[PDB]
């Protein structure tokens, strides 16, 4: 049925101080990869 | 509060810092987010990383992101006198952020910042002698339809009242954690007299989806 | 040729592609005033003080920074451009400490020939100026960071010319000071070249502090032969005494620099 | 049309602004996202570009610029270097919470958005740099990003459309002047979020030296609903340059202090009294609004009555639109503390870079923290608005602007209750 009146965004009381940082360890395979400058840095 | 460094036995370049094994996956991770070449971008998100690993930063986790990611110290230490978010100095388990701006100023953050200072026997700056609670009192944390409100280390807990807060910090006294939200009748950021808005249901897929597309 | 016609308060002049403002107006003999451009530095642009009034433009553009576009006129001595060079003099002065007597840089110092050239004469600060901590970089070069307008000419010669990467700035806002954040002792072979770019008294000679002063000296004009080089200084002499060595412009020797040694 | 407002809810771009239905991918594809966006890919960049600039969409930033002009400056053949979307997250404007609600309870909305717009400027990938105190909002947006790289929708053939778009979420670490997009772009690059000079533009020389547009989230949001329903549909809000729908930000001095999208040129009075339930102590209670956050000049009740909350109706309130968050401030209000502790925000949120905002926003701070208390002399109010002309236009970003306007704007409209305040000062202390 339709519901207006329920908050449905109730995953954030359980993120921990590394929710973000293992997010971001799982999406590492879904990506592309990076284009490359040509050296290792600046400085090189 | 201090801009320059001074080697004390707590914080020196011989402080042991290093980060976990799966703290260096999360490292590369981070580093494979940035282009070959700019390996230097990854400054802010590792130091985040070594103080969500640390608590706060000494220099040595300055040193150590300066070495793993091959750029010169002084420019990780730029990054972190910067930014508002690094603890160069070991902050309390609960480092309370009282928003004081305008929008939060005119719904009585006051209330709030003496409610915790009487609450804690502590006042602006300082820290409990259990190291369970920092208090300061940052700008706008842009929950400015919520205000007043607080962030407690990554929580923003809002519409608040003195009563709010106190039985937020004595639940936190508790060891628990409590819910961050709204300590109104309202969930997110809506009029707390009902709906002005989107009460209708939503339209769904299609609905006015021109020609030719 | 591809060079653009631009003007400077009318006069027309044919510049390069990529020219700046200011080069633009050095072409023609006009010194746009400046605190942290330096022709051998990377352009910063954070100081403000080259602030010139291009006309039929209602923004004053800095003039160290932005390339010319052709048919421009740069108005150098246009009353807002003016308007841009004694309000941005005030806010340079507006923290800056009462020590032009106990300064070394006195009588040579950028920040006073200019404050005297395009600043106003009195002050509208009534506050409590700031106090910056100094820093200990070195037996060579002194450091009184209370002077520091900030305008990061340090950070580049020892990110670029020295090649370094060890002087910063840290904090920020009014608290931004410039700096090695630890106690770390800047010690290159060309160290001693943040005071001559040092436009202000932050950074003097440590072994010419307190000694002499720029206009009782006598510059003479000789050679380095402390290495094979031949890097051509200024022995500026005192009363038949040596006071400091400071260097000459060659570019195609030690362009405008100096080892320490030599210093 | 000349009477604007009372949006329908059928015309809300962002449904599920207040967390009432599912954030996730199974609710965001059941009420529009990510429909038919193969085709939107498929159609060309030029079609996008023309479907941005026929809804006279302007930048949701705050400053208005033509989003359809903007993001046609990276409608060009590459140089050998990539191309980049960076989507800016970071709203530190005080007032001002409409992104975090676009990214914490329409998440998908903004990574199509990312996909449609990167699609039409040619963009490699997107950056959304979120701020870092929206620490679960940026958790969440990277839940609906994995949602999206596993359903297909984004990454390597993007929605089965061939055309490869990665997107990132970069987290802030505490600066305000890191929204400011040059200062965004380098914090991006690991640096201190100082902001470059102008020109280089982003679109010349962006984030890592490659082509970039900054762009907020509500302008990037918007434009998947842009593309379906239409160009010709979001131009039908609003006045003629000052299109679409808006989200607003009602807060301070309110009964219902709300977040709200309404129509465009919709009057002040209007938007308050209907979707925040008015001024505390009635619409006589108001003493003075700043429109769209503290950056624009604040203005007196009696412009309150009769202006329209779109850019050029609060231009020629000698005011801005802005982020369009409306803080409302009542007649209890010691108007002299709140602009003086704005100030001090701008004080404190200054990155130190050049000289007249790092000196003169100080200056001003120390000028208003005598103005509060009073300790100061009638010249000073002209000498203030000297000061403030001197840091206006003069500096590399709009943070010298915009500490430079509420001060212009609280002596334009309150310089006898400033003047009051001093004499009262004066004759009890002497
Ligand atoms: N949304 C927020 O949280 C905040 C928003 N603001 C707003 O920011 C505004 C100032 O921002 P700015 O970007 O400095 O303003 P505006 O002068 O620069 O320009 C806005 C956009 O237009 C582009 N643009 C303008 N002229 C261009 C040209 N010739 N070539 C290429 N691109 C061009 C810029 O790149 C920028 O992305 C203020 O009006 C204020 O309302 C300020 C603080 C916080
Ligand atoms: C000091 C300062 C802070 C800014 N902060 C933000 C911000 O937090 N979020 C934002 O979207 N724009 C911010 N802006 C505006 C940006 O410069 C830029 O106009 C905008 O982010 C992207 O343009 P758009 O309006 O077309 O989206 C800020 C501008 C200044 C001067
Ligand atoms: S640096 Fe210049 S203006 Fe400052 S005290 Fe020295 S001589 Fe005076
Ligand atoms: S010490 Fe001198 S050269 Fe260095 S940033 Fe300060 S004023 Fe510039
Ligand atoms: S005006 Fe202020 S915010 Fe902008 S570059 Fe300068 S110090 Fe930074
Ligand atoms: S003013 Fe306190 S959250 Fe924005
Ligand atoms: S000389 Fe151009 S700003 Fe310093
Ligand atoms: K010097």
């Amino acid at each position: 049925p339709f519901d207006n009146t329920t908050y449905k965004n109730l995953q954030h009381h359980d993120y921990s101080t590394y929710t973000f940082l293992d997010l971001n360890l799982d999406l590492s395979k879904f990506r592309m990869p990076q284009p490359s400058s040509g050296r290792e840095s600046p400085r090189h | 509060a201090l801009f320059v460094h001074r080697d004390t036995p707590k914080n020196n370049p011989e402080t042991p810092f290093d980060f976990t094994p799966e703290n260096y996956k999360r490292i590369e991770a981070i580093v494979k987010n940035y282009p070959e070449g700019h390996k230097a971008a990854a400054v802010l998100p590792v130091l985040d990383l070594a103080q969500r690993q640390n608590g706060w930063l000494p220099i040595s986790a300055m040193n150590k992101v300066a070495e793993i990611l091959q750029v010169p110290p002084m420019r990780v230490y730029e990054v972190a006198t910067f930014y508002t978010m690094y603890n160069r100095k070991p902050v309390g388990k609960y480092h309370i952020q009282v928003c004081t701006t305008t929008p939060c100023m005119l719904r009585n953050s006051d209330s709030i910042l003496e409610a915790i200072q009487k609450k804690l026997g502590i006042k602006v700056g300082e820290t409990t002698p259990d190291k369970l609670f920092t208090l300061i009192e940052v700008e706008c944390l842009g929950a400015c339809v919520n205000a007043p409100m607080v962030q407690i280390n990554d929580n923003y807990y809002e519409d608040l009242t003195p009563k709010d807060i106190e039985e937020i910090i004595d639940e936190l006294k508790a060891g628990k954690i409590p819910k961050p939200g709204p300590r109104s009748g309202r969930f997110s950021c809506e009029p707390a007299g009902g709906l002005t808005s989107l009460t209708e249901p939503p339209k769904g897929p299609g609905f006015g989806v021109q020609a030719g597309l | 040729s591809n060079l653009i016609e631009v003007f400077v308060d009318g006069q027309s002049v044919m510049v390069e592609p990529g020219t700046t403002v200011l080069q633009a107006c050095e072409k023609v003999g006009m010194q746009i005033p400046r605190f942290c451009y330096h022709e051998r530095l990377s352009v910063a642009g954070n100081c403000r003080m080259c602030l010139v009034e291009i006309e039929k433009a209602p923004k004053v553009v800095a003039a160290c920074a932005m390339p010319v576009m052709k048919g421009w006129n740069i108005l150098t001595n246009s009353e807002k451009t003016k308007k841009a060079r004694e309000g941005v003099m005030e806010f340079l002065l507006a923290n800056h400490p009462l020590d032009c007597p106990i300064c070394d840089q006195g009588g040579e110092c950028d920040l006073q020939d200019q404050s005297m050239m395009f600043g106003s004469d009195r002050s509208r600060f009534l506050e409590g100026k700031r106090a910056v901590e100094d820093k200990n970089i070195g037996p060579l070069v002194k450091t009184i960071m209370t002077r520091c307008i900030q305008c990061t000419r340090c950070i580049r010669f020892a990110s670029e010319i020295a090649g370094v990467d060890d002087l910063g700035t840290t904090g920020r806002g009014n608290d931004m000071q410039v700096g090695t954040y630890i106690e770390k002792m800047f010690m290159s072979e060309l160290s001693g070249n943040i005071i001559d770019i040092c436009p202000v008294g932050a950074l003097t000679s440590k072994p010419y502090a307190f000694t002499a002063r720029p206009w009782e000296t006598r510059k003479t004009e000789s050679i380095d032969v402390m290495d094979a080089v031949g890097s051509n200084i200024v022995v500026s002499t005192r009363t038949g005494e040596v006071m400091r060595i400071l260097p000459r412009m060659h570019e195609d020797i030690n362009e405008e620099w100096i080892s320490d040694k030599t210093r | 049309k000349t009477s604007f407002g009372s949006l329908k809810d059928e015309d809300r771009i962002f449904t599920n602004l207040y967390g009432r239905h599912d954030w996730r991918l199974k609710g965001a594809q059941s009420r529009g996202d990510w429909y038919k966006t193969k085709e939107i890919l498929l159609k060309g960049p030029d079609w996008i570009l023309g479907e941005v600039k026929t809804s006279g969409l302007r930048g949701r930033g705050g400053a208005g610029f033509p989003t359809g002009l903007k993001w046609s400056f990276m409608n060009k053949p590459s140089d050998g270097r990539p191309k980049y979307l960076v989507v800016n997250a970071d709203e530190g404007e005080p007032g001002t919470c409409k992104d975090r609600e676009i990214i914490r309870h329409d998440p998908h909305k903004l990574v199509e958005g990312c996909l449609v717009g990167g699609r039409a400027m040619g963009a490699r990938a997107a950056y959304i740099y979120i701020r870092g105190e929206f620490y679960n909002e940026a958790s969440n947006l990277q839940v609906a990003i994995r949602e999206a790289y596993e359903a297909g929708l984004i990454g390597k053939n993007a929605c089965g459309s061939g055309y490869d778009f990665d997107v990132f979420v970069v987290r802030g670490a505490g600066a305000y002047i890191c929204g400011e997009e040059t200062a965004l772009i380098e914090s991006i690059e690991g640096k201190q979020g100082k902001p470059r000079l102008k020109p280089p533009f982003p679109a010349d020389v962006g984030v890592f030296g490659c082509p970039t547009t900054v762009a907020n989230v509500e302008t990037v949001a918007v434009s998947p609903t842009i593309c379906r329903r239409g160009g010709a549909w979001f131009a039908s809000f609003g006045r003629e340059r000052n299109s679409g729908t808006k989200l607003f930000n009602i807060s301070g001095h309110v009964n219902n202090p709300c977040t709200v999208e309404e129509e465009m040129s919709v009057p002040l009075k209007e938007l308050i009294e209907k979707h925040a339930g008015g001024v505390t102590g009635g619409w006589d209670n108001l003493l003075a609004v700043i429109p769209g956050g503290s950056s624009t000049p604040l203005i007196p009740k009696s412009v309150c009555e009769t202006v329209l909350m779109d850019f050029d109706a609060l231009i020629q309130a000698q005011t801005g639109l802005g982020t369009a968050a409306v803080i409302v401030m009542d007649r209890s209000t010691d108007i002299v503390k709140a602009i003086a502790r704005l100030i001090e925000f701008y004080k404190h949120e200054s990155c130190g870079q050049c000289t007249p905002c790092r000196e003169g926003v100080d200056w001003m701070n120390k000028v208003m923290a005598r103005f509060v208390r009073g300790d100061a002399r009638p010249a000073e109010i002209d000498s203030l608005w000297e000061i403030s002309k001197q840091i206006e236009g003069h500096t590399i970003c709009a943070l010298g602007d915009g500490a430079a306007w509420p001060v212009q704007g609280l002596i334009r409209h309150f310089r006898p209750e400033l003047e009051e305040r001093m004499q009262r000062f004066a004759q009890q202390h002497q």
